């Protein structure tokens, strides 16, 4: 679940998707267009009331 | 046909195609019709009744 | 009309390391166990060479026990180490793989073959004459053929679940009679789903000559060494590519690296 945006990462080759050191997934390779993007939590930062 | 005599058991997803006289008492044999030649395959009964 | 082998041994240096996993990582350091040549251990080396006074030629191709693992490595020219042989009695009572990478193209078999005393193929550097590998294959599982047509030449078998694994690299080397120096890491090529108990393999060997029906000799060295269950430490740069590793039970800077 979150927002979808374009990406200019480097995938080395054949790769479908990409994480981190805590194991967050930021990017799919979104086949049929092949265009890498990028995943982003659909909200954070913080809100205070 | 399945294998009914074997020395050592077998590892995952490996398979045997051997077919050679199992001696009971020791390693090899190569001679069968006698009194300790076993041979190493038995085949299934899949019959009427 | 052979020569008793040399079974003389240098030192490994620091090769051998190879892919474990098929994971992406970037800037990680990874600590793993598994099956690995140790660092700085004896590396068995056989020689082919020319004749000098009589029939001396030095033929090597023995039976090498497989164990847990090989590495092999070879420093030639003109492509006279060609291809392996796998299998467990090397007779036509149990199925035998051989994986021939030379000649037309790459040529992998899994049969029942029936092999000849020295697997030798009887061709020179270019537009090859014959074929002297097999004399009888009754019952084939497996056959792939893929197209294709002093160096260093490295190559990694393993077997674990039925599937093999071998692993390559080639690199450009100048020296004599001596083992070299470096590090090298070795990328997956090839995983074939076989699912055979190996426990011996053997080399396959050409003869150059001039022109002749007589074939003899050729200049060129092998090296062999098994693998041993240790524990060992890995680095990884921004795009994935192996930088540096250290055996954890070499000397105490090691464990201490490793700790
Ligand atoms: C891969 O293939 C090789 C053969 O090419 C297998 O190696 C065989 O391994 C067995 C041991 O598991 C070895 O010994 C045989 O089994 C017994 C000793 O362990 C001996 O026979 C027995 O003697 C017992 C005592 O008298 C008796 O109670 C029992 O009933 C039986 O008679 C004898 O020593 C046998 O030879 C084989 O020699 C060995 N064959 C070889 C080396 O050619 C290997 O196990 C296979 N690996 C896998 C993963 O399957
Ligand atoms: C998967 O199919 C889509 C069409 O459904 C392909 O997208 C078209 O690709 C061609 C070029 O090959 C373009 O000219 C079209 O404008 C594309 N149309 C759409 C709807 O995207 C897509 O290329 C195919 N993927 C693969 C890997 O072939
Ligand atoms: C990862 O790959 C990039 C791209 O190939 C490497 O950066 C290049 O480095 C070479 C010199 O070695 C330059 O000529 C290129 O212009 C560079 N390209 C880019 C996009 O930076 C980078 O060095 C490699 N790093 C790792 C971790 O291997
Ligand atoms: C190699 O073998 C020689 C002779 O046995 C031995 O002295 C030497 O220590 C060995 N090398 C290694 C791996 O330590
Ligand atoms: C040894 O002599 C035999 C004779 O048949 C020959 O086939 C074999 O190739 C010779 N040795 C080598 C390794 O060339
Ligand atoms: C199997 O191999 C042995 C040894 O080479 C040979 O004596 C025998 O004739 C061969 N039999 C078959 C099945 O071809
Ligand atoms: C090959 O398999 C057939 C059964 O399909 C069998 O009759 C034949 O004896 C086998 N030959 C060998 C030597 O593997
Ligand atoms: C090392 O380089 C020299 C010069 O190119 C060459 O003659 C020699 O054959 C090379 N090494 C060996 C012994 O193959
Ligand atoms: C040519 O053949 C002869 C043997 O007839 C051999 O001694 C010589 O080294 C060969 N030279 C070449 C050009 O290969």
């Amino acid at each position: 679940t979150g927002v979808l945006t374009e990406s200019t990462k480097r995938f080395q080759s054949f790769q479908q998707f990409g994480r981190d050191i805590s194991d967050f997934t930021d990017s799919v390779r979104d086949p049929k267009t092949l265009e890498i993007l990028d995943i982003s939590p659909c909200s954070y930062g913080g809100v205070s009331v | 046909y399945y294998r009914l005599f074997r020395h050592g058991k077998i590892k995952p997803y490996e398979r045997d195609t051997s077919n050679v006289p199992y001696n009971a008492q020791g390693g090899t044999c190569t001679d069968t019709s006698q009194l300790n030649c076993y041979q190493p395959l038995k085949s299934y009964d899949f019959t009427d009744t | 009309n052979k020569s008793t082998p040399n079974l003389d041994q240098f030192l490994s240096s620091r090769r051998g390391f190879y892919y474990f996993d098929d994971t992406f990582r970037s800037s990680v350091r990874v600590l793993t166990s598994g099956y690995f040549l140790p660092f700085q251990s004896n590396l068995t080396r056989y020689l082919t060479l020319e004749s000098i006074t009589g029939r001396r030629i030095y033929f090597d191709n023995p039976n090498i026990p497989f164990k847990d693992g090989l590495y092999f490595a070879a420093t030639e020219k003109s492509n006279v180490i060609r291809g392996w042989i796998f299998g467990s009695t090397l007779d036509n009572t149990t199925q035998s793989a051989v994986l021939f990478n030379n000649g037309t193209h790459i040529v992998v078999n899994v049969c029942n073959f029936n092999f000849c005393q020295d697997p030798m193929l009887a061709i020179s550097a270019g537009s090859p004459y014959k074929s002297w590998v097999y004399t009888t294959a009754t019952n084939c599982t497996y056959n792939r053929l893929h197209a294709f047509n002093v160096h260093l030449r490295e190559h990694v078998f393993r077997n674990v679940d039925g599937f093999l694994y071998v692993y390559h690299n080639y690199e450009s080397i100048n020296v004599t009679n001596t083992f070299p120096g470096g590090f090298s890491v070795l990328k997956p090529i090839l995983k074939l789903p076989f699912g055979l108990n190996i426990t011996h393999f053997k080399v396959i060997m050409t003869l150059f000559s001039n022109t002749t029906q007589s074939f003899e000799a050729d200049a060129s060295a092998y090296f062999v060494g098994h693998l041993k269950p240790l524990t060992m430490l890995a680095d990884f740069d921004e795009n994935g590519t192996i930088v540096d590793a250290v055996d954890c039970s070499q000397n105490p800077l090691s464990e201490l690296k490793c700790t």
